[PDB]
RNA sequence: AGCAGCCGCGGUAAUACCUGCUCCAAUAGUGUCUAUGGUGGAUGCUGCAGUUAAAAUGUCCGUAGUCUGUGUAUGUCUUUGUGUGUGAUGUUUGUGGUUGUGUGUGGAUGUAGUGAGUGUGUGGCAGAGGACGAGGGGCACUGGAUAGUUGGGCGAGAGGUGAAAUGCGAAGACCCUGACUGGACGAGCGGAAGCGAAGGCUGUGCUCUUGGACUAAUGUUGCGAUGAAGGACGAAGGCUAGAGGAUCGAAAUCGAUUAGAUACCGUUUUAGUUCUAGCAGUAAACGAUGCCGACUGGACGGGACAGUGUGUGUUGUCCAUGAGAAAUCUUGAGUAUGCGGGUUCUGGGGAUAGUAUGCUCGCAAGAGUGAAACUUGAAGAGAUUGACGGAAGGACACCACA
């Protein structure tokens, strides 16, 4: 494989090394596969920015640009969920 | 005054593993519950809670040391036959 | 032979304090062969050992006559021609003291090993 | 130190020995690398200049020395001319035999920086010219 | 010099720090010099004039307690603590919480 | 003189010298054997069987009634667990730490415990392979860290 | 001018230089330069040192190896030294020569140790019982003080300093009052008290995890000690991304002080100080004090558990014996130069210098490993008596005050 460069190895030696590390971080979470919550199978992928879809059972939900959830979405999804229990 | 013949007061205040001849601290006992006359065999430092079958009760409970026999009960140390 | 060296330090401690008896909480087989060679030479009064299904116990009776005892680790191998160099290193004078070896005839001191034409492994000394 | 442990002891005691400086020059084979005369006990040289050096205080003096050229290796050195009024037998373009001082390669006394000593002057002993046994060259 | 090594700390690594009451420097809490005092709220050379001014028939003047905390430089300079000789350095003074009144 | 700490405690039991056979037994000797062999079928571990014999039957040393130790008696009656109780308690402790670390990552205290608990389990496995009680290629079945 | 291996001598009063006498040691010999054995228990197998003199590694885990658990001695024969140990022998004596006997490394074949796993369960580990702990991660709440915003009152200064200046105040400061917002912190109780491998850890209630001790007729049966190579954790400052911003504050800046202060003291104002995710890998990371095992006097305490007039594990202070160069040490810095319990690491006069160079790791800042040429007679530890302090006390005096 490659020691330090990973999925950013398609860029050769262009653009500078700080900018190729920003590409590598966001590209791993964007092209990964996630487990569905309705059917429980590992078949969720991204369609466009903010649209994630399951290839089996076809269900669509809304998330982040490059990751399925965002750090400020998790914070407020809990508050609504603690407020109902208490 | 030799070390091979210690007084029996000293043999009581010695650690269980420093005694001259191998000897521990536990023993088996008899217990009688209440009005009804049953008799069970128990251990002096039991780790289980026991209960009399007749007049269903709890006649022995465990602690950190010696097991605590109930208020209206009495024990007796078993002796073997010969 | 870790029990032989532990025993010799506890004996040096009591012989210096003026004790009469010594109780140790361990006892092995060759620790009792070393003690039986001090009794027949006059350096202790007697001893006795107990059986408890633990490491054992032993009680030594001191005399007033011992100057020192020791053990040598490791147990070097000495031919019958090298017996006499270990004697000049360990005993203060030429008239008393005993160096003990573990030979193919038992445990003997350095005078017997010369009258039987043998060598062995060194164990200790006392004077 | 068990009875079957002699390879652990040779490995351990050889490494401690290198902390001795005298032993370390011999073991690594670098005892004659930085030395102006190598393995000789004496050496010849031709005299370039004739200088005077101050003593190191608390001594007041001026010790007479010469700057030479080693015929065997072409290195420059300074040497000290011992006795009284003896620096005036030598001239320039004279040949001279020098040897050590006797203290392992350090300077001796109040003479700073000089590690050698003139011994002969054109094949005549310098100590014999001073006592009157031989005649100047 | 001392077997304390200068502070009352045993068998722990770190022990918390405080800021001195006079200069404000950072010090361990076990090394600082600490003093406790109970002062009357009104001065003693003013009690007579206060007994004619009071309107209540029975009055008790209040008292407050204060704990102080200084560093070695600030206590030595202010003479809260003085230099002692080699043997007198070992004398400790206490409080005895079991005193009767 | 503990293995992974500097503890030096001496607590513990001391069995008698030269015991005998119990007279105060209420049941039979053949009715007791068929119960020690029953609890071994329900999966009760052998240190816990000896605690029922002592507390409820009056048997202080089962080598005087069964004729041998507890885990050699169960062997002749065809009850041989797949792994001994010593080794399998240690696999189980190392799985409950591995699944706590999957939710709470910053527990550096439990991450240090997982190292010591688990090197103690590879030492006990190496002993049972020298002695031919488990295969030479046995591997522990472990939750997978993330 | 010269001498002097080293210590040292010589400035018109040289036992030390130059010259003359006299004497000393060895003697056909006696001095110098260079290499090397001893000297050196200053390389330490026998046989050193490591609290402060040079030196125990920041902390645990762990493979090879060593040790523990379950390779020997000796008779007879044989094969090899020119050297040497030790007798005899008047080359006129002698170094010698001649001449008797012993010895050096491996192998073969007997004898002795030598008999073998058993049984038991002493170290460890695993499980039980009731207690104890500021051990750790997460969640939910809470307490006041600093700062600020905004309603009401008052009417000239407030702040801070050795003393002041810059700077803030009649668009109402400071002080007293009703409401709010925000970050950080967790006082007093709080100690020669507890817990954690160490770094470290003090509001309350829940939850998931954790440790050592104690108590016992539970299971197993030696499964262990130390540990180059390898691995994880690791104060504060720093660095990379996001969030946040009360207080304090490097750098910068003015005002003082001063001979001058780019400083101590102060005003304006920042990075940083906090949280999440990581990198880095250092400290007077200190008790400047490897780990495991055996044995050893008193007095007064604390903390946990169990018992009943005591025990086990830990721990603070003070006295002997003993030890030490001393200061001092008391579960050790004790157990004899009377020197050997198992197993590691580090030091070998000072300075050059933790510097060059090579290599491994890091975004960097740097960390780890680590010399020589050249220089030099001391550098250092602990204690003694003096002299001094812009050191502290107690006495005193109209050449001190009242
Ligand atoms: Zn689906
Ligand atoms: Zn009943
Ligand atoms: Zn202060």
């Amino acid at each position: 494989g490659t020691k330090k460069v990973g999925i950013a190895g398609s860029f050769g030696a262009r653009y500078g090394s700080t900018l190729r590390k920003r590409m590598k971080a966001v590209l791993e979470t964007q092209r990964a596969k996630y487990i569905c919550e309705a059917c429980g199978k590992k078949t969720v992928k991204r369609e466009a920015v903010g649209i994630w879809k399951c290839r089996s059972c076809r269900r669509v939900f809304a998330g982040g640009s490059y990751a399925k959830t965002t750090p400020a979405g998790k914070i407020f999804i809990n508050m609504v969920k603690q407020y109902n229990t208490k | 005054s030799d070390l091979a013949f210690p007084t029996r007061e000293k043999v009581g205040s010695t650690y269980k593993k420093d005694r001259l001849y191998r000897e521990g601290n536990g023993f088996f006992m008899y217990v009688r519950c209440g009005g009804c006359r049953h008799t069970t065999c128990c251990y002096s430092h039991s780790q289980t809670n026991i209960s009399c079958p007749g007049c269903g009760d709890i006649i022995l409970t465990s602690s950190g040391g010696r097991a605590v026999v109930s208020p209206n009960c009495e024990f007796k140390k078993i002796i073997r036959n010969i | 032979s870790a029990a032989l060296a532990n025993m010799c330090k506890a004996i040096n401690n009591a012989s210096r304090a003026g004790k009469r008896q010594l109780l140790l909480r361990f006892s092995t087989e060759e620790m009792r062969m070393f003690l039986l060679q001090m009794l027949r030479h006059g350096y202790i009064s007697g001893f006795s050992y107990i059986h408890d299904k633990r490491s054992g116990k032993s009680i030594i009776d001191l005399n007033g006559r011992l100057n020192r005892c020791g053990a040598i680790s490791p147990n070097y191998i000495v031919k019958r021609d090298g017996i006499e160099d270990f004697r000049t290193r360990l005993l203060p004078a030429r008239q008393f003291g005993h160096v003990l070896f573990n030979t193919s005839k038992g445990i003997l001191d350095h005078k017997e090993c010369l009258t039987e034409n043998v060598g062995g492994k060194i164990l200790g000394y006392f004077y | 130190p068990g009875l079957f442990s002699a390879n652990n002891l040779i490995k351990s005691r050889k490494a401690k020995r290198l902390a001795d400086t005298a032993y370390r020059k011999r073991a690594l084979g670098t005892k004659y690398k930085h030395s102006v005369l190598g393995r000789a006990p004496q050496a010849k040289a031709i005299v370039l200049e004739k200088i005077g050096v101050e003593a190191k205080q608390p001594n007041s003096a001026i010790r007479k020395a010469v700057r030479c050229q080693l015929i065997a290796t072409g290195k420059k050195i300074t040497a000290f001319v011992p006795y009284d009024g003896s620096v005036t037998y030598i001239e320039s373009n004279d040949e001279v035999t020098v040897e050590g001082f006797g203290k392992k390669g350090r300077s001796v006394g109040d003479i700073p920086g000089i590690r050698f000593k003139v011994c002969k002057v054109q094949n005549v002993s310098l100590h014999a010219i001073f006592t009157g046994k031989k005649e100047k060259p | 010099m001392r077997r304390n090594h200068g502070r009352g700390k045993k068998n722990r690594g770190s022990a918390g720090s405080i800021q001195c009451d006079k200069c404000g420097s950072v010090t361990p809490k076990d090394k600082a010099i600490k003093r406790f005092r109970i002062q009357s709220l009104i001065e003693q050379a003013s009690f007579d004039d206060l007994k004619q001014a009071t309107i209540y028939d029975v009055f008790e003047v209040p008292r407050m307690g204060y704990k102080s905390q200084f560093c070695v430089s600030c206590a030595c300079h202010a003479k809260i603590v003085r230099v002692r000789s080699s043997q007198a350095r070992k004398i400790r003074y206490g409080f005895n919480p079991n005193r009767v009144a | 003189a503990k293995m992974h700490s500097s503890g030096k405690g001496r607590s513990g039991s001391v069995k008698p010298y030269a015991t005998a056979f119990p007279t105060w037994l209420t049941k039979s000797v053949d009715e007791i054997k068929s119960d020690v062999i029953q609890m071994g079928n329900k999966g009760v571990p052998a240190p816990d069987i000896g605690t029922r014999l002592r507390d409820e039957y009056g048997i202080g040393k089962a080598s005087d009634v069964l004729g041998e130790s507890i885990t050699r008696f169960l062997q002749r009656n065809g009850v041989v667990p797949k792994i001994p109780h010593d080794l399998e308690s240690l696999v189980h402790r190392a799985n409950t730490l591995r699944s706590h670390l999957n939710i709470y990552r910053k527990d550096n205290s439990a991450k240090y415990r997982l190292i010591l608990v688990s090197s103690r389990m590879y030492r006990v496995a190496r002993y049972y392979k020298r002695k031919m009680r488990i295969p030479g290629n046995w591997k522990p079945k472990l939750v997978e860290l993330n």
